[PDB]
């Protein structure tokens, strides 16, 4: 499972950089995840693990990894052939619960991604709506 | 990174 370990290295190396994360570093992470597509389940698992465990300033970067991988895979393998979005959708509620533990000023950056996902049909709207509701309810509490 | 930035070729 060499391909996964290279992805794991790229993903974890986010900790060596102060957010905002560069286009270039995001690309490296994404290139690594695509190269590991035989183990896409393990990639999704590592990403979900990073998001659960990382410092608060890294939650939005973790979300950008999901966005970046999903979009690249749809571009590279076809919208309807993409394995990553359907796989990420399985634990997405749990994932966003962890993402919303980000700094106050970072909540809006998560909604921006959700709005883009909805606009560009990246995830099914039925998947996206409760995630948006979650962000809204956070502002009333 | 920008979530509107075109995917790499």
């Amino acid at each position: 499972m060499e391909a996964v370990k290279t992805f794991n290295s790229e993903l974890y190396s986010l900790n060596d950089y102060k957010p905002p994360i560069s286009k270039a570093k995001m690309t490296q992470i994404t290139k690594a995840a695509i190269k590991a597509i035989k183990f896409y389940k393990h990639v999704v698992q590592s990403v979900e693990k990073f998001i659960q465990k990382c410092k608060p300033e890294y939650k939005v970067p973790g979300l950008y990894v999901i966005d970046s991988i999903v979009r690249q895979s749809r571009h590279q393998f076809g919208q309807e052939k993409d394995v990553f979005a359907p796989r990420f959708s399985n634990n997405i509620i749990s994932t966003f619960q962890n993402l919303y533990r980000c700094p106050g000023d970072d909540k809006s950056k998560i909604v921006r991604v959700l709005n883009l996902w909805q606009k560009n049909n990246v995830f099914k709207s039925e998947i996206i709506q409760p995630l948006l509701d979650m962000a809204a309810a956070l502002e009333h509490h | 990174y920008s979530p509107t930035s075109p995917s790499y070729s």
